């Protein structure tokens, strides 16, 4: 309480709120006027009168299950109106980045944002009114003198606050660990328990001197301990068991449920996959929509059932061993991986699963799936590990010499974990001897939407194909699918499209296209293929008949 | 007893407001080194959330010298700042430090920590410490001082400067000196061993009242080229035309007519074609076109300047500086020699600097880059390569490479 208060603002050019209070039912209005009078007596709020022209509303919920009724006051308009914050919350703890400590204890402050002052100035934009019944009164208002819950600025200036006040602890007793998350401590050393313990209760103290309570209800003083959402055993932990969603009809919004549900399990459940499921929200139109699982959306689902089933465990970090990442491919450009120190002994798991891009291959996305573990690994423990990857150096090798973007991978070394990444396909650096050679070119009409497709060859072959519904950049696309549908086992291609040029060269083995899949497709089940350029228009050899042909 | 200068973001521009990203331990606890220290002198002030702006920070060290340099990406910041064009306390640049033998730069940047800041604008100036594995919040600070990184420093310390190296400039009237930011260019045409030393004299001069050696005299264009053969197959002239037909889009009078009509009809890629002697009559005057520079390109220190790099393979890096499409100011090729070979990322960051620094060197100002890279892989690695005080404006291409003009 007696913490000096921070300064806050509200945005510039604008006014406090005047949202008019909603009618409310007599028994609400006597639970708020009970609630409000023992928060006047703690000093949290205080009556304020008509002259005040500010108000948001207040209205009155339910308790979890004692029927007793808890106060909201709506405080989005405010909200809208107060100033921006810079955030001091960057991130969540994660329990596999703790060493292991001899000694632990979890504590919570009680009524944490109620012992922070407010700024004076700033109170009477709070104002809230308790309405009469049928407007007996115009009825009685109060302005908070605290951090209100609900407010924008209350988890900053809370959390701020708390750094100020557990600063000076922090620095006299730099081999105590303290875990800071809002209102939660968690603190562990490697003192006997017993003078732990006695730096626990100075803890006490130093937060009772600046007003904050820490209840015994919250303080837990053995493992397993409750935190952040997950069970501290002293050699491992846990994750507080997960439920998934059993219904027999499904909405978007159950698999919704139900895929978040499985992510969170990813952090310690390997091989946890989701494409399936997800891919059932795809083009639906309202949250209620009954969505029918589709024969992999099952597969997937009970495939995820059957690891979850099994109990896990993540281990501690132990700085003085290395950090290791192993990646596997699940296929359909998914991935998963462990992240330990000794061998079967997981600090935790995670997966990669995303699209980027509409032409992508299994090369590029082990590469972000490097960046994203690379990133996680410096947020939990400040470095980077050791990579085992099911990629050859030979692949590897390939890859980073032929394509033409700066690309690179920190110290991995392979591992033989089938089905291995690899590059699909690669194009001839010189024209194949002995191979015919085709001129292909499509053009579509901007305003029509019709277009045409075709090749002229060395060998005396022609083809044009008409198209609807079509784009110059398909119809190009379209030219390369012929050819390669067209030619042998070898074939030299010259197009005029960079564009499909650009596609192909940086040989994707997957595409968002069906076009480009087929492509793809093709291009996998050639011996050599040779593709080249030429600018259009210019009446340079073949590209000149092709582009004849197609008019 | 000093008098601060008011400064403004420029009209309809709020301060900058970017996210801290993720740092390894080694750069935090660094950071909190160098932060606490200089909170202790007066330099920079604890702040909270109710202040809205936010700059990335994070740590360098650099090969010679092994203690961590803090380094705040003001690049938002300078931005949305004031001209000082217009203040008339811009630095003019110096023709001739490109002409010279050596130049060497110096970290100046401590200068600026001896003059405060308007009270109304350090509030723009914040930054948040991360903390390993979220164990606190972010924390936070703000700038008291001219701070490093920041447009504005070099602009107001302007004055203070030129006081500074006045005794040594009318000492030594053929040594050159530029400064951009927190550096100091420092160029002669003596021999290194005493170029060196009037350095060495500089650095006791400047620690009294309160490097990298470069020599531009050897760095050299590298012009387009085309192959030279004997023999000529269909891919070998379409392959030609195409790189030519390009070429014109930035050369005057070069022709493809002669060599296109080998290719009438439709051929063989492999199909050995020799060259008609006007064919070769066309190849030669295209070959001395593309010999020397162009004409008609000439620096406008009213535009922006723009560098585009292209990966060749084999440690070979090629790039150009232009200001206007086709316009080139400057055509090159960087070469790694650290002897690893190993990493695309680290020698792309090291051909941006050096780009960088050769524009500082010939025209006052780093180049906005559009980096052959995707955005993901180039943030996760850069910064453990970065080694200058600056950091020039990016940007992430996709090109394929049509032909390989450059090479
Ligand atoms: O690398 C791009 C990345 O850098 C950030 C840092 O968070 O900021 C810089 O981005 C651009 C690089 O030139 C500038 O436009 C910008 O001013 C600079 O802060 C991110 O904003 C961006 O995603």
């Amino acid at each position: 309480s007696p913490i000096e208060t921070v300064p806050v603002k509200l945005k510039p050019g604008m006014d406090g709120p005047k949202v008019k209070q909603w009618p409310l039912t007599e028994e609400k209005i006597k639970a708020l006027v009970e609630i409000c009078t023992e928060m006047e007596k703690e000093g949290k709020i205080s009556k304020i009168g008509p002259e005040n022209p500010y108000n948001t509303p207040v209205f009155a919920i339910k308790k979890k299950d004692s029927t007793k009724w808890r106060k909201l006051v709506d405080f989005r308009e405010l909200n809208k109106r107060t100033q921006d914050f810079w955030e001091v919350q960057l991130g969540i703890p994660h329990p596999a980045g703790l060493k292991q400590k001899k000694s632990v204890t979890v504590l919570d402050v009680g009524d944490a944002y109620f012992s922070v002052p407010l700024d004076k100035d700033f109170r009477k934009y709070t104002a809230f009114t308790i309405p009469s019944i049928n407007n007996e009164t115009p009825g009685i208002r109060y302005q908070y003198n605290v951090l209100p819950m609900g407010w924008k600025g209350s988890p900053a200036i809370f959390q701020s606050s708390m750094t100020k006040i557990l600063e000076p602890f922090r620095k006299q007793n730099p081999d105590i660990v303290i875990y800071q998350y809002m209102d939660d401590l968690y603190v562990g050393s490697d003192l006997e328990i017993g003078q732990h313990r006695t730096k626990i209760e100075e803890l006490r103290q130093h937060l009772l001197r600046w007003g904050f309570t820490t209840p015994d209800k919250k303080h837990q003083k053995e493992p397993p301990f409750l935190w952040m959402g997950y069970e501290l055993h002293p050699d491992k932990w846990t994750v507080q068991p997960i439920v998934l969603p059993e219904k027999d009809s499904w909405t978007v919004n159950d698999i919704q449920k139900l895929v978040g549900k499985l992510n969170w399990a990813s952090q310690i459940y390997a091989g946890i996959k989701v494409r399936q499921l997800s891919k059932l929200l795809r083009g639906t139109k309202a949250l209620t929509e009954v969505v029918p699982l589709t024969e992999e959306a099952e597969l997937e689902l009970a495939e995820n059932r059957e690891i979850l089933k099994e109990p896990v465990h993540g281990v501690y970090y132990d700085p003085s061993k290395d950090l290791i990442a192993e990646i596997q491919k699940q296929g359909q450009g998914q991935w998963t991986y462990q992240i330990y120190q000794e061998p079967f002994k997981n600090l935790k798991t995670g997966k990669y699963a995303r699209m980027k891009g509409a032409h992508t291959n299994d090369v590029k996305q082990l590469t972000e799936a490097v960046q994203k573990i690379a990133t996680e690994s410096i947020v939990i423990w400040g470095k980077t590990p050791k990579f085992k990857l099911p990629i050859q150096k030979e692949t590897w090798e390939a890859w980073w010499t032929e394509y033409w973007q700066a690309t690179w991978i920190p110290e991995w070394e392979f591992v033989n974990t089938p089905p291995l990444v690899k590059l699909w396909y690669q194009l001839e650096k010189e024209p194949i001897i002995g191979a015919e050679t085709f001129y292909v070119d499509g053009a579509a009409n901007r305003e029509t939407k019709l277009g045409k497709a075709g090749y002229v060859t060395d060998r005396g072959r022609q083809k044009v194909v008409p198209l609807t519904d079509t784009t110059n950049q398909k119809t190009e696309l379209q030219a390369i699918h012929l050819a390669l549908q067209d030619s042998g086992l070898e074939v030299n291609i010259v197009t005029d499209s960079q564009y499909a040029l650009g596609i192909i060269q940086a040989q994707p083995d997957k595409s968002e296209s069906e076009l480009v899949s087929q492509i793809i497709e093709q291009l996998i089940k050639k011996e050599k293929v040779y593709l080249a350029w030429v600018p259009a228009h210019k009446g340079i050899g073949g590209n000149e008949q092709v582009d004849k042909l197609v008019s | 007893p000093i008098e601060t200068v008011p400064v403004k973001l420029k009209p309809g521009m709020d301060g900058p407001k970017v996210k801290q990203w993720p740092l390894t331990e080694e750069k935090i606890k660094a950071l909190v080194e160098i932060c606490t220290e200089m909170e202790k002198e007066g330099k920079i002030s604890k702040i909270g959330p109710e202040n809205p702006y936010n700059t990335p920070v994070f740590a360098i060290k650099k090969k010679d010298s092994t203690k961590w340099r803090k380094l705040v990406d003001f690049r938002e910041l300078n931005k949305r700042t004031q001209d000082f064009w217009e203040v008339q306390l811009g630095i003019p640049h110096p023709a001739g430090l490109k002409q010279k033998k050596s130049v060497t730069v110096l970290d100046v940047g401590d200068a600026y920590f001896s003059v405060p800041l308007d009270k109304d604008f350090r509030k723009y100036t914040a930054f948040t410490i991360p903390s390993i594995n979220n164990e606190t919040p972010g924390i936070r600070y703000q700038y008291n001082v001219l701070p490093q990184g920041w447009k504005g420093s070099p602009a107001i310390f302007q004055s203070s400067m030129t006081k500074i190296l006045e005794p040594f400039r009318k000492q030594n009237p053929d040594i050159v000196i530029y400064q951009y930011m927190d550096d100091l260019y420092v160029g002669s045409d003596l021999e290194i061993g005493q170029h060196r030393t009037k350095i060495e004299e500089l650095r006791q001069h400047l620690l009294r009242w309160g490097g990298y050696e470069l020599h531009p005299d050897k760095w050299t264009v590298q012009p387009i080229v085309l192959p030279e053969k004997d023999s000529w197959t269909v891919n070998d002239i379409q392959k030609l035309v195409g790189k030519l037909n390009w070429a014109s889009q930035i050369y005057a009078g070069i022709k493809v007519r002669q060599l296109s009509k080998l290719l009438r009809g439709t051929k063989a890629l492999t199909e050995v074609v020799p060259l008609t002697e006007e064919a070769e009559l066309e190849l030669a005057e295209n070959r001395e076109i593309l010999k020397e520079p162009v004409h008609g390109v000439y620096y406008d220190p009213s535009k922006d300047l723009i560098a585009e790099i292209q990966k060749q393979g084999q440690g070979q890096w090629t790039y150009q500086i232009y200001q206007e499409p086709f316009k080139n100011l400057k055509t090159g090729k960087y070469a790694r020699m650290k002897g690893a070979h190993t990493n695309d990322v680290k020698q792309l960051t090291e051909a941006v600097q050096k780009i960088a620094t050769e524009s500082i060197v010939i025209w006052g100002k780093t180049p906005k880059f559009k980096l052959p890279i995707q955005k993901e892989t180039w943030e996760a690695w850069w910064t453990e390569y970065w080694q200058a005080t600056w950091i020039p404006e990016w940007e992430f291409v996709n090109t394929p490479p049509l032909v390989k003009l450059w090479y």
